[PDB]
């Protein structure tokens, strides 16, 4: 897996100031928002006929954290981020059944809801950075979908 | 958009070939979930989920009912299409990336059965048709 | 396809937004060029596709310049973007696959210019939008 | 990724049954035709105005038959494609400027031609190897594209 020394600063930098409480839950309601098929297992966690009701929802911001630190592990592995989410790879698939493509449209919205944050820091080159790590991990958790 | 000429072409394609298509949808299925099991999250319900199970045999059945119904709303695919959409927008949240798929497979089932008469023509037709039913069945998402 | 929902959101963003479309594109086409490198195999003629050069920067103009007009008639884009569908078709023959490259890339951009007006809400119909557009483009490619 | 013994083998048979000069033009004419854009790399052939014309041009069988040898490579190096296609890359890349996104094209059409060539010897499980196979070339031959 190749990483330039420029990206894992970047991945650090943004891993390091980044807001686990707010981002989460803001990047899992826009998801389920602007990509409303994967709310198909986070259904009866109340209204989800409502945006405001969802942003809103416990049971939501709470997996959304999950998300956000389920991220982190692969922060410290860089070089083998495949084995470390193997596990959770294996758990969404057999355990949950969610759709791989689903991890598309999160990872998405995590990078737009990133970058409302860092505003103008968030540069092509930091774009590019947090976007392959993202990339790498879908691999990850959709590895075995067998 | 799906033309003038396009929309012969598929019809002309459905004309031939449509006599299989129960035939077709069996194994555009039984492909779809083998070459990509991921989507069996879906289907993981079914009592039986390889090709050669029953209710694959079935459902193959259906989808390309659903596909003689699309020949005949082709004028206008979305209306045709609203209570299929609402189905899998609504009730089952399949992923839209997942009409890519059965389509290639359905693509490939046609081009096995019927090599001589999917032209590179018809299939240019089909396969704009075949989004072309993708983005109907995707009204009902948000 | 757009509600009126969607219709509704998209101007008011845009009314909101639509005053900085220059500055919009030319960092949204910086982005793309930048995270997407392989896109720039469009721009080799240019003298150099450097980030946000000024060429880029123009550009960016009139990217973003087809963004508003595709604003005007959001009501029917098919119609509404066929000289684009055309310049970027016959003569360019850009794959579709960058449209939605672009896409994202445009997301972003408003995204960091101004998240109190990106609601989530005021995304999905952006975002639903953009597709609309991204397949009025494709309208004359095969 | 791995290999199992089975999609070694399916393989193997597959590019060995065929017929590289036959199934080579087909499938790069289906291309052009179905997804036009990639005609694109194809500038001076002459006659490329109709349909019918790309089937009886000279200068897309020949880079139809090309491509199926280049894939020889890989059935060759199952386990190196990445470095077998490397120089292909940034031939492609920074001269051919061939788009990327052109390669799963391409890889979708060697299937459908090669389907219609196998009939029902073109079971699910060969099409699982076969396009296993395509997809790490297809990666690998969009890899350095900088
Ligand atoms: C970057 C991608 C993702 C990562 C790293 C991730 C990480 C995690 C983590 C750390 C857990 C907690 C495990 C537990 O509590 O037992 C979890 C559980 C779960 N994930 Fe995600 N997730 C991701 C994306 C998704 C997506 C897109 C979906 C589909 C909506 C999803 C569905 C679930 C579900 C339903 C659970 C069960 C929670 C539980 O019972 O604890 N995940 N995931
Ligand atoms: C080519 C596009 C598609 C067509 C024409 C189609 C057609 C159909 C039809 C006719 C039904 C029967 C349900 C009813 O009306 O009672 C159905 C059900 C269903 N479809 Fe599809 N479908 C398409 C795409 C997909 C995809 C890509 C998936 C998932 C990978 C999917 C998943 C399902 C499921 C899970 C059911 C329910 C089966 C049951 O009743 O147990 N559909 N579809
Ligand atoms: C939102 C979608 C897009 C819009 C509204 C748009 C708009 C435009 C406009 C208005 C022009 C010509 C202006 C003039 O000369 O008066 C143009 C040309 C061009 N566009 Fe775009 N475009 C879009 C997508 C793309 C994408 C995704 C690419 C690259 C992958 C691209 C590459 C080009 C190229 C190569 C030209 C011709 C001149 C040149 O770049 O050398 N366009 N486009
Ligand atoms: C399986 C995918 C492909 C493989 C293995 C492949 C392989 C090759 C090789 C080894 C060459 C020899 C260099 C040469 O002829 O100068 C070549 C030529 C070339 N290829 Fe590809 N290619 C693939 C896909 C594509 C696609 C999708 C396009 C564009 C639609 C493309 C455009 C070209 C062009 C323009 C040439 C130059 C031929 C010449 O100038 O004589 N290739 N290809």
């Amino acid at each position: 897996v190749e990483w330039t020394d420029k990206e894992r600063s970047i991945i650090s930098d943004i891993f390091s100031h980044m807001d686990y409480d707010d981002i989460g839950p803001k990047a899992l309601s826009r998801c389920l928002i602007v990509y409303p098929w994967t709310q198909r297992h986070f259904s009866g966690f109340g209204n989800l006929y409502n945006a405001e009701a969802i942003i809103g929802n416990a049971n939501v911001a709470a997996h959304g954290i999950k998300v956000l630190h389920g991220l982190d592990r692969g922060v410290k592995n860089m070089d083998n981020i495949a084995a470390t989410y193997a596990d959770l790879s294996t758990l969404h698939s057999e355990k949950l059944h969610v759709d791989p493509d689903n991890f598309k449209l999160l990872s998405d919205c995590i990078t737009i809801v990133l970058a409302a944050k860092m505003g103008h820091a968030f540069t092509a080159e930091t774009q590019g950075a947090f976007q392959k790590f993202l990339a790498v991990v879908v691999s990850a958790l959709g590895k075995q979908y067998h | 958009s799906l033309s003038d000429k396009d929309k012969a072409a598929v019809r002309a394609l459905w004309s031939k070939i449509g006599k299989s298509a129960d035939a077709i949808g069996n194994d555009a299925l039984s492909r779809m979930i083998v070459v990509y099991p991921q989507t069996k999250t879906y289907f993981s319900h079914w009592p039986d989920v390889t090709p050669g199970s029953p209710h694959i045999k079935a459902h193959g059945k259906k989808v390309m009912g659903g596909i003689a119904l699309a020949v005949s709303k082709i004028d206008d695919l979305k209306t045709g299409l609203m209570e299929l959409s609402e189905q899998h927008a609504y009730k089952l949240r399949v992923d839209p990336a997942n009409f890519k798929i059965l389509n290639h497979c359905i693509l490939v089932v046609i081009s096995t059965m019927f090599p001589k008469e999917f032209t590179p023509e018809a299939h240019v037709s089909l396969d704009k048709f075949l989004s072309g039913v993708a983005l109907a069945l995707a009204e009902r998402y948000r």
